């Protein structure tokens, strides 16, 4: 998990691609399974209890389920929250060209991805708030709905939601991604 | 001791003692002895103290064209105003210090001592002067400034108010009468209303008084103020008559008693003027503030009181002569950073011996090992003689690692001293090359442009060559490009190695014409001409002809001369040379004539 | 406004963030400063005004800091000697831990020689210096696995992990040499060199994603940007020798280059937009996400936790 | 902070004269003992013995450190007659052993480093020999060039350190011997191009007693220049040059100080850096700073115990 | 149409100091005489050499003379073009 998330999203970011197509094929293939691993971490009771393993003599911190990573950075401002509302951004953007990219279809896929992510997130979330209140632990979590209308460090504006919207527009051409907007 | 003569040796900034002999032919002890003569500039919050101050006076400096008139003014009570907020920062610093550390406590208390002084020396001089109040805002800022240095009536007010009940505290009529004293009515008046509900009469005698407290004509135009002052002042007096302690003598004090401001002058001198002065003179004249601060003083110090340094520089302030509060200051103080910064400070105001001082503070902050960057700064803003000092010590200064010699020179470079740049780097390329390092060498030679030093390093690399057979740090001599022109053997190196890599990679033709260039023009010394025409020999020996025949009969003539400068194993080799050489050239010139 | 400045006694020559975990979402707090131009010289690691929490008297002057790991701090000494500080953050005391004192000397002669700069990638610690040596040691030796002698006889400036097990180093004469560890002689694969310029070369980074995109600064303030594979452009900046170039780590987007005309430039490509962050002559810089640390000749440290607002 | 440190010298017989280098950081201490030690200073300021060396039978005068552009060059004057050049290897090694002096050689000064590595040698006949290294590497060969004849016993001299181009090369020497009458003990050599040779410009009359040392002060880009004279009392003159050829052009001498605070015989004065502070000797035991203020008035400014301890 | 040449290479000279140089030659000697006199600038430029010590190196003379000659045509040329341009601009 470490490598991949990592690794792959930032050459998603900034990494020469000889074709242009190449640079969304990498963000869909990583986001599959970033999606694949959410989906099936059901919240339970013992997540949020942590142990430590002597590795080599030094006390480190176990590897918790990879649901449980994979939320507690969500419910943060962690650049994967960032980068997915930048992906979300730039599709609208590039979709709103209404032109033939190279491309459209990967981008399509992998937006959706990111939608469902955030659809499954806000349920999870409210149970897992309500665990981790319990458990004692130091993590700290701000729910989903006060993240989306953080201030955005490129617009210096809220407009997280005013990006979602616009994918409503497209709807004669991306009906999926316009009902998990609407959702 | 014993009289033995003590020597010097003056070293840079640092001067040496040392005991020598007894000057007659030679008391017994042992010769163990070497001291070290030179904290101002060692105090780490001092050090901060300097570097703030510098960027001040820098932007200070900067903003004198553009900022004119009243706007010029302000400016200027600011930068003052910045320069003590400094000072205070940085005795606050010490203070935290002196309780860190008790054992040392005594030194920094009174090193504190000196810096308050100072600050509160420098308040009321730039006051008076900088901002140059007309009547009245001038006693208001005078009221003020004591208020601020002097906080002793705010503690005994502090310790009467967490008293258990205070009215009843044997300090609280002091804070009370100390506050009207400061010129501050509202903090009396919330005390007096603490006591005004014990009793009853004391009640109604309270609210007397707070009332007068309130309706006291300040100034916050002019004989509209005091025609209310003097009325208030006449309520007060029929006051005090129809009641003829405490309140006896706070009314005693509205009006500006003599007797009663003397009773209880117990803060200090210039406390009392100030108090005697809003009381009895409540409009004031600069003019005569002197002859009322005399008077003061020797009110206040009417037993034994020698006039401190202090009240004496107070004193010369308030006769308005700079001069004599300079000289004053001068005596106390080696540290001449408040001098200098004033003396700017008042030049900017002009009013009136700055570049000598501003010199002084300079040159020893060039007898620092780290402070010597503000003092090129300021050398740089004296007119007259700051080039030349700047220059010295600059070549003077310490050059171990490649960082700091870059650094002298980059300073150098922006001020034209190119004396000072080739000296510096002729040093370093000296010590550079001793340690081997010829590469290094080379390039500090390159940039102080010198031919000798130049030539030097290239007729070492052309005896390396010829020991191993190889040159060393061919990618060093193949890019030269215009700086091969600094020296004749250097030149020379260059188009050699040239010549080397040409031949070797199939460039025969090219390679022969720079040599035979290079021989006819006697650049290279005698010892490489035999080795240029050994090469040239093959050359001639290839079955496709490279030289031509005229170029044979150049290398002809060369050999012969060679031959007489000579006279004014290898032998052998050298006449085989010669004889394969003269068959191969006129086989060519048979073959041209041929053509 | 962003900057806070606290002024300490001694003039700064480096600035290193203390390196964070990924996993955790922490933001970096600790610092690490080293000064010079002292007599008594010293390590420094601070807090974000910033606090300072140990400190620890360093022999000679501290030339090139790298933080190891967490818990190490690998410093070069201006003697050549090269030593690793253990941090016990319980006890907030440095101590040390292993050192090779005569890891850099002149040839032949008596005395000292420089070590100029380090880099670490562990447990490997390549040290270049005035001498031409490229001295390699490993966290645990007490002895020298390799050492390429006479490998420039100019005096190497910096040195950086191009790959692995190859290294890229800048001398005074201007060029860049690429070495390689694994072959055994002591001659260099590739030297770039600008045709017809010895300006000499004082700095040296490496993009953090692409391996093949090296920025470089000179004496003439310049960035030059390389293509270790194939100078790709060359871009005027300041007018004074640009001491440190530095990537930001998070967002390679943006470039720090610090000048000893007292101007720490930020370029920004996400046309460049170039400012200056600033208002006596700058050392050295270090970014780590929205937090920034530089330390001047002025004796002060200039801390900014808001970079990019 | 005026500090005290003691550094045992590890001498076993008197120290006679210390010199520093031109940066500060390297000083020879020559002894009775035959003996001359180079200590140098590490990063800490302790300071270490690095080479200690026997050079001459005869007693050792001074010691001169030559510019650090030249590299590491020392100058031993002695009685016996002889001006040894010193140079590391890499231990200190003799090069050369001036000679020519028929008398004992007093006074070694190295020339400005414009000039060239010039060494000049005052001896007790009267002749004040220049000699000149051709090549800074080979330091065994000296060829003299200048011998100025002075007609009294030299005891010392002193070069003028300005660089002016306009500044000819001049040379100041001193007559210690105890003349009933003759006076003119100090006397000012001038270097005129045309002749090729160096020329007396001035004699300072004034000095009618043993003039024990002499002492240029930097010019500090003036058109005058200062000169010191430690006799039974300290004197500083100024010699201004007159208006303007083909000979010395003369000076005009006003004696701007005379101190006699010692109540007894001067025998050493020297400026500091910026030639602003000068110091003084004494049989008192005491070292006397003279410093100016500005109006131009030398006042002094320390004073110290024989103990080691300041006069307060 | 118009016609300047390459910039001055210099040897052991900067560049960019030959241009006040460049400014004296184009005071104007009368009216629109932005040329200086070649008597003057020859006799100068010959003597600027000289001060410039030959001492160790002194096997360069030749090729500092052909720079003096380079320098005093591109002047020329400058010039020529400059009264071009006027009388063109009359026309």
């Amino acid at each position: 998990l470490q490598f991949l998330r990592d690794t792959v999203f930032l050459r998603y970011r900034t990494r020469a691609y000889r074709r242009a197509a190449e640079k969304w094929e990498v963000a869909e293939a990583v986001l599959d399974v970033f999606y694949k691993l959410l989906k099936d971490y059901e919240p339970q009771p013992e997540d949020f209890v942590d142990q430590y393993v002597e590795l080599q003599g030094e006390e480190r911190v176990a590897f918790k389920p990879p649901g449980f990573s994979l939320m507690h950075h969500l419910l943060n401002e962690s650049p994967m929250l960032e980068l997915c509302l930048s992906l979300m951004e730039e599709g609208v953007t590039q979709l709103d060209t209404y032109a033939p990219f190279p491309g459209k279809k990967h981008l399509e896929k992998a937006v959706a991805y990111c939608f469902m992510l955030l659809n499954l997130t806000l349920q999870k979330e409210n149970r897992f708030m309500d665990l981790l209140r319990e458990s004692h632990l130091s993590m700290i979590v701000t729910p989903l709905e006060q993240l989306l209308q953080g201030i955005n460090p490129r617009s210096k504006k809220a407009d997280n939601v005013v990006n979602i919207a616009r994918y409503l527009c497209h709807g004669n051409s991306n009906a999926e991604l316009a009902f998990e907007s609407a959702k | 001791q014993q009289n033995r003569h003590i020597g010097f040796s003056w070293g840079p900034g640092d001067l040496l003692l040392y005991e020598t002999l007894y000057q007659k032919q030679g008391t017994a002890a042992r010769c163990p002895f070497m001291y070290l003569v030179r904290e101002d500039i060692y105090s780490p919050v001092l050090r901060k103290l300097f570097n703030e101050s510098h960027s001040i006076f820098v932007g200070l400096q900067k903003s004198a064209e553009e900022a004119s008139g009243k706007s010029r003014k302000a400016q200027l009570v600011q930068v003052s105003r910045n320069y003590r907020s400094v000072l205070r920062a940085c005795m606050e610093e010490m203070h935290t210090l002196s309780e860190s550390t008790r054992e040392t406590a005594q030194k920094y208390i009174s090193q504190i001592s000196i810096l308050s002084a100072m600050e509160l020396s420098w308040n009321l001089c730039e006051i008076l002067f900088i901002e140059s109040a007309p009547a009245g805002p001038l006693l208001i800022l005078l009221l003020e400034w004591v208020r601020l240095h002097v906080c002793e009536v705010d503690n005994i007010v502090q310790d009467v108010l967490r008293s258990e009940k205070p009215t009843e505290h044997e300090k609280f009529w002091d804070g009370v009468t100390g506050y009207v004293l400061q010129g501050r009515m509202n903090e009396a008046r919330q005390l007096l209303a603490k006591e005004a509900s014990t009793s009853a009469s004391a009640r109604s005698m309270c609210r007397v008084l707070d009332d007068l407290l309130k309706k006291m004509p300040m100034l916050h135009t002019l004989t509209e103020f005091e025609l209310k002052w003097q009325h208030w002042r006449e309520e007060c007096e029929r006051h005090l008559q129809n009641g003829t302690v405490h309140m006896e003598a706070v009314c005693r004090v509205l009006l500006g008693d003599e007797e009663v401001l003397l009773e209880k002058r117990d803060t200090t001198w210039y406390h009392f003027l100030v108090s005697r002065l809003l009381f009895k003179h409540p409009t004031v004249k600069p003019t005569e503030l002197h002859f009322y601060a005399q008077s003061s003083l020797d009110m206040f110090l009417a037993g034994d009181s020698c006039p401190e340094p202090l009240d004496n520089i107070l004193l010369a302030a308030f006769e308005f002569d700079i001069h004599q509060v300079i000289k004053e200051f001068s005596i106390v103080s080696s540290n001449w950073w408040f001098v200098a910064h004033l003396t700017d400070l008042l030049d900017h105001c002009q009013l009136f011996m700055r570049e000598f001082l501003l010199l002084d503070y300079a040159s020893g902050l060039f007898s620092h090992h780290s402070l010597w960057q503000l003092g090129v700064d300021y050398f740089d803003y004296c007119p007259n003689l700051g080039r030349e000092y700047l220059k010295l010590h600059m070549e003077r200064i310490p050059l171990s690692t490649e960082k700091k010699a870059l650094k002298a020179l980059r300073i150098c470079e922006q001020r034209q001293m190119t004396e000072q740049v080739r000296s510096i780097c002729k040093t370093m390329a000296m010590q550079s090359l001793c340690n081997r390092r010829l590469g290094s060498a080379l390039s500090w030679s390159i940039r102080a442009k010198d031919a000798a030093f130049a030539t030097l390093i290239s007729d070492r690399f052309l005896k390396e060559y010829c020991e191993r057979g190889n040159f060393t740090d061919l990618d060093l001599i193949d890019n030269l490009g215009s700086a091969m022109l600094l020296s004749d053997r250097l030149t020379f190196l260059g188009k050699y190695r040239e010549f080397h890599r040409m031949y070797s990679q199939e460039q025969f033709s090219e390679a022969a014409s720079l040599l035979l260039s290079l021989m006819t023009a006697r650049i290279a010394p005698c010892s490489f001409w035999l080795t240029l025409l050994l090469d040239a020999l093959p050359l001639l020996e290839q079955k496709q002809v490279i030289f031509s025949a005229e170029q044979t009969y150049e290398l002809m003539r060369c050999l012969e001369d060679r031959m007489a400068a000579k006279l004014e194993q290898d032998s052998s080799i050298d006449n085989t040379k010669v004889e394969m050489l003269r068959l191969a050239l006129a086989r060519n010139l048979a073959r041209a004539i041929v053509t | 406004d962003k900057f806070a400045a606290k002024f300490v006694s001694h003039k700064i020559s480096r600035t290193r963030w203390r390196p964070v975990s990924a996993s955790s979402l922490q933001q970096p707090d600790v610092f690490a400063t080293g000064s010079w131009d002292n007599e008594e010289n010293k390590v420094c690691v601070w807090a974000t005004d910033p606090k300072q929490l140990c400190d620890i008297k360093h022999p000679g002057d501290v030339m090139d800091m790298q933080f190891l790991d967490k818990e190490r701090i690998v410093t070069g000494s201006s003697t050549g000697t090269v030593t690793i500080f253990r941090h016990h953050e319980n006890n907030q005391t440095l101590s040390v831990n292993q050192r090779w004192e005569q890891a850099h000397y002149h040839v032949g002669s008596n005395m000292r020689a420089p070590c100029t700069a380090i880099v670490c990638s562990s447990p490997e610690i390549v040290s270049v210096g005035e001498d031409g040596r490229i001295n390699c040691f490993r966290a645990e030796s007490r002895d020298v696995l390799r050492t390429i002698d006479d490998a420039d006889s100019s005096t190497m400036h910096g040195v950086t992990f191009l790959r692995t097990t190859e290294i890229l180093t800048v001398n005074s004469v201007g060029q860049l040499k690429l070495w390689d560890l694994r072959k055994q002689g002591n001659d260099p694969t590739q030297i770039f060199s600008v045709t017809g310029e010895r300006v000499p070369l004082h700095c040296v980074d490496r993009h953090p994603n692409q391996q093949h995109v090296v920025a470089t600064g000179g004496q003439d303030g310049m960035l030059c940007i390389w293509d270790v594979r194939h100078p790709m452009s060359l871009l005027n900046a300041h007018e004074a020798e640009m001491w440190e170039v530095h990537f930001h780590p998070s967002n390679p987007d943006h470039l720090f280059t610090c000048s000893e005309d007292g101007s720490l430039w930020h370029w920004d490509a996400s046309q460049l937009e170039i400012t200056n962050l600033l208002p006596l002559s700058v050392n050295s810089l270090d970014v780590l996400g929205q937090n920034l640390v530089c330390g001047t000749d002025a004796e002060a440290i200039y801390v900014t936790r808001r970079l990019f607002s | 902070m005026f500090v005290a440190r003691s550094i045992a010298a590890d001498h076993k017989d008197l120290i006679h004269d210390v010199s520093f280098d031109f940066h500060g950081r390297r000083m020879a201490t020559c002894s009775s003992d035959q003996s001359v030690k180079v200590w140098d200073k590490s990063e800490n300021v302790n300071w270490h013995c690095t080479a200690s060396w026997k050079t001459h039978s005869g007693s050792v005068w001074r010691v001169t450190w030559a510019h650090p552009e030249f590299g590491q060059v020392l100058a031993s004057c002695s009685f016996d007659r002889t001006a040894a050049v010193w140079e590391e290897i890499v231990h200190w090694v003799k090069r050369t052993t001036l000679v020519d002096s028929r008398t004992s050689v007093t006074d070694v000064k190295f020339a400005p480093k414009h000039m060239g590595l010039m060494l000049a040698t005052c001896s007790a006949d009267g002749v004040v020999r220049i000699y000149e290294a051709p090549d800074v590497m080979n330091l065994s060969q000296w060829s003299l060039q200048h011998e100025i004849s002075c007609k009294l016993s030299c005891s010392c001299i002193s070069w003028n350190p300005s660089s002016s181009r306009a500044h000819s090369p001049m040379i100041a020497v001193g007559s210690d011997d105890s003349s009933p009458n003759i006076m003119g003990k100090v006397q000012i050599y001038e270097y005129n191009e045309n002749t090729r040779k160096y020329a007396k410009a001035e004699t300072l009359m004034s000095v009618s007693d043993p003039v024990h040392d002499i002492a240029f002060a930097p010019n500090l880009g003036r058109s005058f220049h200062i000169l010191a004279v430690a006799t039974k009392d300290v004197r500083i003159f100024t010699m201004k040059p007159l208006r303007k050829s083909g000979g010395v052009t003369k000076f005009e001498n006003h004696t701007v100080a005379q101190f006699d605070n010692h109540n007894s015989q001067v025998w050493r004065v020297s400026w500091n850096i910026t030639g602003t502070v000068l110091a003084s000797s004494g049989d008192d035991g005491t070292v006397r700073l003279w410093k100016a203020n500005y109006m131009d008035n030398w006042k002094c400014i320390g004073v110290l115990k024989g103990d080691g301890n300041p006069v307060g | 149409s118009n016609e300047i040449p390459e910039p001055l290479q210099l040897d052991f000279f900067d560049r960019s100091q030959i241009e006040q140089v460049i400014a004296n030659c184009e005071h104007k000697n009368r009216r629109g005489q932005t040329v200086c006199n070649v008597k003057l600038l020859h006799r100068v430029l010959v003597a600027e050499v000289n001060a410039l010590q030959g001492m160790a190196a002194i096997g360069q003379r030749p090729l500092l003379m052909e720079e003096i000659n380079t320098i005093l045509q591109y002047v020329v040329e400058r010039n020529k073009l400059l009264q071009c341009l006027h009388a063109k601009r009359h026309a």
